[PDB]
C-alpha cells in the first residue's frame, strides 16, 4: 500500500576502481533510494525509520535485467532503467612503447 | 561467452580477425590483440598487476603468465600478441605454478600491514593470494623496508608495500603529461619516488591512487577513515565543470 | 651511503647555477653529433661523465638539472640514470678517487687485504674524503679473471675533464698502494 | 682434423696481434691484412656477404651461439623509411672475461672493418660500439683508430671507394651487467635505464630507435673480413660439425700460468689447460670443479671435465655452456660453496630489479647461499632452495634470472652431499656446545 | 537400498509423467514433480514395497525472487525400512 | 590534548596516550633496519615491521609507536 | 576490555576486523589520523545489550587489543551504563590488566 | 554415522510399551551408554590437529599470523 508506490532504480553496479578484477558484475539491483537517515542523540548512532533501509543491497538481487523488471511491476514499482556501461576493448601492442620518431624536423 | 566484464569489442572489418583458442574454446579477436585480451574475450579472468589497459604495456609483474603450445616458457599474455591457431591454456599445472611462484616472490618483502593499511578488503594482492597462490608461507629472512616519501597533501606515501609495477611512473608520464614520478635505482632497492623533494602538482595526480593495486599510493584525507566493505556505493555524475 | 633520493644541503640544492664550461661547449656539441637530433636524450651517459668530470667527479643535482635541459628531458628521467648506474658519484669525492676491495675473481686470491691499509694510511672511513679534499676510498667495479693482480683503480678529477684519467694497478700491496698515494699527492701519475 | 681437435697454428689465427707486441694502428694493421682490398668486398653485394657467413658456419660469440649468417639475414630487404643500424656489443661485463677488451686494445681496425663488412651484410647506414664504462683507456684506443679510418676514407661517406656511406660512432656505457643483454643495451643506447625489453618485438623488427638493429658481440664481428677474404671453406674446417671456426679462450683460477689464447674450437677442455696453461694448480688429479665459460653457466665437475670438448653442442649436453669461453678453474682447496654463494651475491647486485622473479628471487638465493655457507640451514632447506630455483627459471624478462639459477642448481646437482656435510657438522657443534 | 537403486528403480517403474528431473548426487538423490503430481508421487514412495518412504522429515519452502515460479517446496522424506532418505521438490508461485 | 583525542578522552588527569607514546625515547639501532614486535614475546605482541632508518628523523613504527634511530650514522 | 602497550600506546589500530565479524553488530567505530599520523579509533562503543559474548572479536583482533576479560559483576541499574564506549572501555583495560596479561600468557601456548 | 561413532561400542536401548516409563527408562539406560562412550573417547584420544589443515577454511594460528604474509591474508579475509 503505502510502500508500494515508491519509485525505484533499477541498475546494474559497475566494476569498483580499487581493483583490476571483474568478478562482481552482472548482477542487477533495485535501488530504494533509502535517504533518511539521522543521528541518535545519544551515542552518534545512525538511525532510520524506513524498512528499505539495505534490503535492497543485502538480500534483493536479480539475475538478468528483464527478472528485475519483472518484479518491480509485479509489486508495482515505479522503475527507471539505468543501462551499465562497458569498455571498448581496443588494439593494444606492446611494440608501440618503441615506436620510431621519424626523421628529425 | 560473454566477455570479462562485458567488455565490447569492435571489428573494423570481418576479414580482419583471427581465430586463437582459450581453454579449448574458440574466440574471434581482432588483429594485433594481445593473449591476455583474447583470454577476456574468451570470458576468463587472467590475474595481472602491472597490466592497465589505458596505460602501455610494461610486462614486469609477470603474474599474467599463461601456458602457450609448442612455447618453451611460460608467456605473459599482457605483451604477448595473439595469432591464428594460438592455443592458449590458463589453468595448467604449468601455469598455475607459475602463478603460486610469483606470488611467493610478491609477497617476500611485502609488509604485514594489512590491517593499519587502507587497501585492506579491497586488495588485488589480498585476493590473488587467496585465489591463485595457496602457499604456506616459507619466507623466514629479513624483509626488505624502505621510508616514506613526500608527494603533498593528496597523495599519502607506505613505500614498503610497493610491489614496482610502474603503473604510477607511466601514469604521470602518459596520462598526465607531469614527469615528476620515476623509479629511481637498481635492483631490489629500486624505490619510486621523485629523488628530489616535490609534490604532485598535476590534477590529475589523485589517479594514482586508483591505479597503484597495493596501499602504497593513497588518499591522505581518506586515511584510515573507513573499510569499503562498510560504504555504500552510489553511482552518480559529478557537478564540478562542465564535463559530467 | 648511497641513496635513491636527495635532500638539499648547502654545497648540493638545486638553486646553485651550474653550466657546462666554455671549453666544454665543444665536446658538448660533438656528442650531440653522434646522434639524431630528436634524439638527443641518447647524450644523457656521456653528458652526465663529462659533467662529472667537469665537477671534480661527482653530479650535484645542479648538475643534472644541466645535463636534463641539454638533451630537453624532464629532470626525473636524468635522476633514474644517474642512480642506476654505479660509475656516477652523487656525493662529494676527493681529487683522486681510489676504489677497492673488489668482487668475486679477486677474492679467491685475497683481495680483502688492501683496503684496511688505505684508510689507516689516509685516517678516514670508506666515503668520506680527507681534510685536504685530495682522496676519497670507494667500491671498486671489477673486470677481468683477476690473474696475478690484488688490483685496485685510480680515478683522477684533479684537472677537470681536459685531464681525467681512470686506471687500474696491478700487484698492489698494502706497500705499494701508499707508494701509489704519495706519488698522487705529489702531483706524479704512478706506473700502471 | 675431423678425429681431434686442438693445436691450432699461427697461420690460422686470426686476431694476429693478441699479444700486443705489434703496432694496432692503421699502419700496423694495414700490415697484418686488415682493411686489404675491402671496397671489392662490398661491392660484392649483401646477398653474398650473408651467403659466405651462412657457410662458414660463424655461430654468435657473445655466449648464445646463434647463427650469425641466418641473423643478419633477418633485417629487412627494403627499406620501409626507417634506417638499419648495427650494434656492436663491446659491454663485456661478466667475471673472468677479456676477449673483448683484448680485441679493442691490439687489434681495433679488426673490429673496425667488421663494423664496416657486418654494415652491409645487413644494409645497415650507421654503426654504434657500446663499449664499457670502465674501458677508459680501450675507449680512447678505438677513437683513436677511428679517426684514423675516417682520415683515411675507409670510414664515412664513400666507405673505401665503394659508394656505401656507413658511420661508425663509439658510445660507452657507466658501469652495470646488464647492459651487456642486447635490449638492455638497447635502451641505454638510447639515453634509459639498462632494463631489457620484451620479445616480440625482435630487435630486426624495431631495435634501436624503433628501427631495424642487429646486436652482435665484438669477437662476431671483428672475424667476418677475415672469414670473407680467407673463405667459409677455410673457417668450417675447424671444429666439429655446427661448431665451427677458432675461439678466442682465456683461462683463469687455478691453473700454473693463466693466458688468453686463440685455439680451435671443440678442443678437449682437459688439453685446452694442460697445453697452454701448465695444468691445475697441484695436478689433473687436484682439479675439484671447472667452470667452462663465464660464471653464467654452471660448474661441472671432475669426472665430466675429463672428455669434454671446449664447443657449444658438447657443454650444452652436460648441462652446462661454452658462454663467454672464460675457463675458470678450481682445485680441491677451494670452498666451492662460498665461491657459489658470491656468484649469488653477485647477479644480487647486478639484477636490474625490473621483473619480479628476479628482484626478489635474487636476493632470496644469496640469503639463503650465505645461510649453507655455514651450514645455519636445515636439510630440506635444500630441496626449497632448488625448488626457488625453478620458479626463477622461465619466469623472468631476460636471461640473467636463468643465469642466476644454474650456479645454485648446478652446486646442488653435483656437490650435495658437501652441504648436506655442512649442515650436519653446525648440528654437531650446535650440539655439544649447548 | 543404495541411492544407486533408488535412482535406477525409480526410473523404470514411476510413472514417467510425474518426474520432471531426476538428480543423483553424494548430497542427496532429488526427484522434481509438477504440483498436480506431488500428492500421488509421495503416496507412491509411501505405500510402494520396494520403497516404504513412511517419515517425513520436514518441508520447507525456499524464495527465488528472479524466478517466474519464485517459491520452491521442498519435502525431505526418510525411509526406516531401507535406511535411505529422498527429497522431493516441486516449484509454485504466489497465488 | 589534541582534537583526535578530545573526541573520546574526558579525563585528564592523565595524560593521553599520543602523550605517553612522545616521551619514550628513540631507541638507537646499530644497522639501518629494526624489526619491531611490539613485546618481548613475539606472540603476544603486533605483527613484524621492518622499519628503515635512512632517514635523520627517527622512525616510527606503525603499529605500536615506538620510534628507533640510526645509533652511528 | 581495551589493552595498551607497556609504554601508554593504545593496542588498538583501528583495523574494524572486530566491527566486521560481531555476529551481533554490537561494535561501532570511527578512526582517522592522530596528530602524530598514528593510525588510532576517534569512536569505539560496544553495545553491551547487543553483545552475545562470543569471543569473536578477541580471536579477530591482530594486535590483542581487544580482549573479554574476566570480570562478570558488572550489573548495573541503567540501560545508558551498559553502552561503553571507547574510555569505558579503556579503564577496564587499566583495572584488570595484571590478570588479563597472566591469562594471555597461559593461553599462548593454545591458540 | 558421522565422525568416529563406527569405532566405539554402545547399545541402543528400545522400549517395548511405548508409554512414559520406557522412555524415562531409556533415557536413564541412554547416560549409562553415554558415559561409556566417554570412556572410550579418552582412552582413544589420539594426537594431532584440531583443525582442518586447508589454509582456506581455518584461521591460523597467533604466532603465524604475526610472522607470515600469507597467514595474515588469510585471517585478514577469514574473519
Ligand atoms: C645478463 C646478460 C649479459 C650479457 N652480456 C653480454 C656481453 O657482455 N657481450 C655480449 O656480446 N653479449 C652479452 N650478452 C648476450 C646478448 O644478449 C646477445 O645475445 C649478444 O650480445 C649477441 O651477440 P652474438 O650473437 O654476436 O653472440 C649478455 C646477455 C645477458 C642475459
Ligand atoms: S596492499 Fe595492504 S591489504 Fe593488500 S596485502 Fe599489502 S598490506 Fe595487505
Ligand atoms: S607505488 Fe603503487 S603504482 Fe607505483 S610502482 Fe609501487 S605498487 Fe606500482
Ligand atoms: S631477469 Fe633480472 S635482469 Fe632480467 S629484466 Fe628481470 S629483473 Fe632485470
Ligand atoms: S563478544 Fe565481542 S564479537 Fe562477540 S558479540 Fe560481543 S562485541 Fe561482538
Ligand atoms: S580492537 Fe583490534 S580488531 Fe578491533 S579495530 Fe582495534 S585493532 Fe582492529
Ligand atoms: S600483467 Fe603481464 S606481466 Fe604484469
Ligand atoms: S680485486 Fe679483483 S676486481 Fe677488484
Ligand atoms: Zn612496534
Amino acid at each position: 500500500e503505502e510502500h508500494l508506490s515508491r519509485k525505484v532504480i533499477i541498475y546494474s553496479p559497475a566494476r569498483t576502481a580499487t581493483q583490476s578484477g571483474s568478478g562482481k558484475l552482472g548482477k542487477w539491483k533495485i535501488n530504494f533510494v533509502s535517504t533518511l537517515k539521522w543521528e541518535n542523540p545519544l551515542m552518534g548512532w545512525t538511525s532510520t525509520g524506513d524498512p528499505y533501509a539495505n534490503v535492497g543491497d543485502s538480500a534483493l538481487a536479480f539475475d538478468s535485467e528483464e527478472a528485475a523488471k519483472s518484479f518491480a511491476e509485479r509489486h508495482g514499482w515505479d522503475y527507471k532503467v539505468k543501462k551499465p556501461n562497458t569498455p571498448l576493448l581496443k588494439v593494444k601492442s606492446y611494440s608501440d612503447n618503441f615506436k620510431w620518431k621519424g626523421n628529425p624536423q | 561467452r560473454n566477455p570479462v566484464g562485458g567488455a565490447r569489442v569492435h571489428f573494423s572489418n570481418p576479414e580482419d580477425a583471427i581465430e586463437v583458442f582459450v581453454d579449448g574454446y574458440a574466440v574471434k579477436v581482432p588483429k594485433g590483440f594481445t593473449v591476455l585480451q583474447a583470454c577476456e574475450v574468451a570470458g576468463v579472468d587472467i590475474p595481472r598487476f602491472c597490466y592497465h589497459s589505458r596505460l602501455s604495456i610494461a610486462g614486469n609483474c609477470r603474474m599474467c603468465l599463461v601456458e602457450v603450445e609448442k612455447s618453451p616458457k611460460p608467456v605473459a599474455s599482457c605483451a604477448m600478441p595473439a595469432l591464428p591457431g594460438m592455443k592458449i591454456k590458463t589453468d595448467t599445472p604449468i601455469a598455475k605454478k607459475a602463478r603460486e611462484g610469483v606470488m611467493e616472490f610478491l609477497l617476500m618483502n611485502h609488509p604485514l600491514d594489512c590491517p593499519i593499511c587502507d587497501q585492506g578488503g579491497e586488495c588485488d594482492l589480498q585476493d590473488q593470494s587467496m585465489a591463485f597462490g595457496s602457499d604456506r608461507g616459507r619466507f623466514t629472512e629479513m624483509k626488505r623496508s624502505v621510508v616514506d616519501k613526500n608527494l603533498g597533501p593528496l597523495v599519502k606515501t607506505v613505500m614498503t608495500r610497493c610491489i614496482q609495477c610502474t603503473r604510477c611512473v607511466r601514469f604521470a608520464s602518459e596520462v598526465a603529461g607531469v614527469q615528476d614520478l620515476g623509479i629511481l635505482g637498481r635492483g631490489s632497492g629500486e624505490e619510486i619516488g621523485t629523488y628530489v623533494e616535490k609534490l604532485m602538482t598535476s590534477e590529475l595526480s589523485g589517479n594514482v591512487i586508483d591505479i597503484c593495486p597495493v596501499g602504497a599510493l593513497t588518499s591522505k584525507p581518506f586515511a584510515f577513515k573507513a573499510r569499503n566493505w562498510e560504504l555504500k556505493a552510489t553511482e552518480t555524475i559529478d557537478v564540478s565543470d562542465a564535463v559530467g | 651511503t648511497a641513496l635513491n633520493y636527495h635532500l638539499d644541503s648547502p654545497d648540493n640544492k638545486p638553486d646553485l647555477p651550474w653550466e657546462f664550461s666554455e671549453a666544454n661547449q665543444s665536446k658538448v656539441k660533438e656528442i650531440l653529433s653522434y646522434y639524431p637530433s630528436n634524439y638527443k636524450q641518447s647524450a644523457v651517459i656521456p653528458l652526465l661523465d663529462l659533467a662529472q668530470q667537469q665537477n671534480g667527479g661527482w653530479l650535484p643535482v645542479s648538475a643534472m638539472n644541466a645535463v636534463a635541459k641539454v638533451i630537453e628531458v624532464a629532470p626525473i628521467r636524468v635522476y633514474e640514470v644517474a642512480t642506476f648506474y654505479s660509475m656516477f658519484n652523487r656525493a662529494k669525492v676527493g681529487k683522486y678517487h681510489l676504489l677497492v676491495c673488489g668482487t668475486t675473481p679477486c677474492m679467491i686470491r685475497g683481495s680483502r687485504d688492501i683496503e684496511s691499509a688505505l684508510l689507516d694510511h689516509l685516517g678516514v672511513k670508506r666515503g668520506e674524503v680527507t681534510k685536504d679534499g685530495l682522496f676519497s676510498v670507494g667500491e671498486m667495479e671489477c673486470m677481468g679473471c683477476c690473474v696475478n693482480a690484488p688490483m685496485i683503480t685510480v680515478a683522477d678529477y684533479s684537472n677537470g675533464s681536459e685531464g681525467y684519467t681512470y686506471n687500474y694497478f696491478e700487484d698492489v700491496t698494502p706497500e705499494k698502494v701508499v707508494e701509489i698515494v704519495e706519488k698522487l699527492r705529489k702531483g706524479e701519475k704512478p706506473p700502471h | 682434423e675431423k678425429t681431434h681437435f686442438g693445436g691450432l697454428k699461427d697461420e690460422d689465427r686470426i686476431f694476429t696481434n693478441l699479444y700486443g707486441l705489434h703496432d694496432p694502428f692503421l699502419k700496423g694493421a694495414m700490415k697484418r691484412g686488415d682493411w686489404h682490398r675491402t671496397k671489392d668486398l662490398v661491392l660484392k653485394g649483401t646477398d653474398w656477404i650473408v651467403n659466405e657467413m651462412k657457410k662458414s658456419g660463424l655461430r654468435g660469440r657473445g655466449g648464445a651461439g646463434f647463427p650469425s649468417g641466418l641473423k643478419w639475414s633477418f633485417m629487412p630487404k627494403v627499406s620501409d623509411g626507417r634506417p638499419s643500424y648495427l650494434v656492436v656489443n663491446a659491454d663485456e661485463s661478466e667475471p673472468g672475461t677479456c676477449k673483448d677488451r683484448e680485441i679493442m686494445r691490439h687489434d681495433p681496425h679488426k673490429l673496425l672493418e667488421g663494423c664496416l663488412i657486418a654494415g652491409v651484410g645487413m644494409r645497415a647506414s650507421a654503426a654504434y660500439i657500446y663499449i664499457r664504462g670502465e674501458y677508459v683507456n680501450e675507449r680512447l684506443n678505438l677513437e683513436k683508430a677511428r679517426r684514423e679510418a675516417y682520415a683515411a676514407g675507409l670510414l664515412g661517406k664513400n666507405a673505401c671507394g665503394s659508394g656505401y656511406d656507413f658511420e661508425v660512432y663509439i658510445h660507452f656505457g657507466a658501469g652495470a651487467y646488464i647492459c651487456g643483454e642486447e635490449t638492455a643495451l638497447l635502451e641505454s643506447l638510447e639515453g634509459k635505464q639498462g632494463k631489457p625489453r620484451l620479445k616480440p618485438p625482435f630487435p630486426a623488427n624495431a631495435g634501436l630507435y624503433g628501427c631495424p638493429t642487429t646486436v652482435t658481440n665484438v669477437e662476431t664481428v671483428a672475424v667476418s673480413p677475415t672469414i670473407l677474404r680467407r673463405g667459409p671453406e677455410w673457417f668450417s674446417s675447424f671444429g666439429r660439425k655446427n661448431n665451427a671456426g677458432t675461439k678466442l679462450f682465456c683461462i683463469s683460477g687455478h691453473v700454473n700460468k693463466p693466458c688468453t689464447v686463440e685455439e680451435e674450437m671443440s678442443i678437449p677442455l682437459k688439453e685446452l689447460i694442460e697445453r697452454h696453461c701448465g695444468g691445475v694448480r697441484g695436478g689433473w688429479d687436484n682439479l675439484l670443479a671447472i667452470i667452462p665459460g663465464g660464471s653464467s653457466v654452471p660448474l661441472i665437475p671432475k669426472n665430466i671435465c675429463e672428455d669434454v670438448l671446449m664447443d657449444f653442442d658438447a657443454l650444452k649436453a652436460v648441462q652446462s655452456g661454452l658462454g663467454t669461453a672464460a675457463v675458470i678453474v678450481m682445485d680441491k682447496s677451494t670452498d666451492v660453496v662460498d665461491a657459489i654463494a658470491r656468484l649469488s651475491y653477485f647477479y644480487k647486485h647486478e639484477s636490474c630489479g625490473q621483473c619480479t622473479p628476479c628482484r626478489e628471487g635474487t636476493g632470496w638465493l644469496w640469503m639463503i647461499m650465505e645461510r649453507m655457507k655455514v651450514g645455519n640451514a636445515k636439510l630440506e632447506e635444500i630441496d626449497m632452495l632448488q625448488e626457488v630455483t625453478k620458479q626463477i627459471e622461465g619466469h623472468t624478462i631476460c636471461a640473467l634470472g636463468d643465469a642466476a639459477a644454474w650456479p645454485v642448481q648446478g652446486l646442488i646437482r653435483h656437490f650435495r652431499p658437501e652441504l648436506e656435510r655442512r649442515i650436519r657438522e653446525r648440528a654437531e657443534r650446535e650440539l655439544l656446545q649447548a | 537400498m543404495d541411492n544407486q537403486f533408488i535412482f535406477k528403480y525409480s526410473w523404470e517403474t514411476l510413472p514417467k509423467k510425474w518426474v520432471k528431473k531426476m538428480e543423483r548426487s553424494e548430497h542427496g538423490n532429488r526427484f522434481d514433480t509438477n504440483t498436480d503430481y506431488l500428492f500421488q508421487l509421495l503416496c507412491f514412495l509411501k505405500l510402494h514395497t520396494y520403497t516404504r518412504v513412511q517419515v517425513l522429515i520436514d518441508i520447507c519452502g525456499v524464495d527465488y525472487p528472479s524466478r517466474k515460479r519464485r517459491f520452491e517446496v521442498v519435502y525431505n522424506l526418510l525411509s526406516t525400512r531401507y535406511n535411505s532418505r529422498i527429497r522431493v521438490q516441486t516449484s509454485a508461485d504466489e497465488v | 590534548v589534541g582534537n583526535h583525542t578530545a573526541k573520546w578522552m574526558q579525563d585528564r588527569s592523565k595524560k593521553s596516550p599520543m602523550e605517553l607514546i612522545s616521551e619514550v625515547p628513540p631507541i638507537k639501532v646499530d644497522g639501518r633496519i629494526v624489526a619491531c614486535e611490539g613485546d618481548t614475546n613475539p606472540a603476544l605482541g603486533h605483527p613484524i615491521e621492518f622499519i628503515c632508518l635512512d632517514l635523520n628523523e627517527p622512525a616510527i613504527c606503525k603499529y605500536c609507536g615506538l620510534r628507533y634511530v640510526q645509533d652511528h650514522h | 576490555a581495551l589493552r595498551r602497550y607497556p609504554t601508554g600506546e593504545e593496542r588498538c589500530i583501528a583495523c574494524k576486523l572486530c566491527e566486521a565479524v560481531c555476529p551481533a553488530q554490537a561494535i561501532t567505530i570511527e578512526a582517522e589520523e592522530r596528530e602524530d599520523g598514528s593510525r588510532r579509533t576517534t569512536r569505539y562503543d560496544i553495545d553491551m545489550t547487543k553483545c552475545i559474548y562470543c569471543g569473536f572479536c578477541q580471536e579477530a583482533c591482530p594486535v590483542d587489543a581487544i580482549v573479554e576479560g574476566p570480570n562478570f559483576e558488572f550489573a548495573t541499574e541503567t540501560h545508558e551504563e551498559l553502552l561503553y564506549d571507547k574510555e569505558k572501555l579503556l579503564e577496564n583495560g587499566d583495572r584488570w590488566e595484571t590478570e588479563i596479561a597472566e591469562n594471555l600468557r597461559s593461553e599462548s601456548l593454545y591458540r | 554415522p558421522y565422525d568416529v561413532y563406527d569405532q566405539l561400542d554402545f547399545d541402543v536401548p528400545v522400549g517395548t510399551r511405548g508409554d512414559c516409563y520406557d522412555r524415562y527408562c531409556i533415557r536413564i539406560e541412554e547416560m549409562r551408554q553415554s558415559l561409556r562412550i566417554i570412556v572410550q573417547c579418552l582412552n582413544q584420544m589420539p594426537s594431532g590437529m584440531i583443525k582442518a589443515d586447508d589454509r582456506k577454511l581455518c584461521p591460523p594460528s597467533r604466532c603465524r599470523m604475526k610472522l607470515s604474509m600469507e597467514s595474515l591474508i588469510h585471517h585478514f579475509e577469514l574473519y
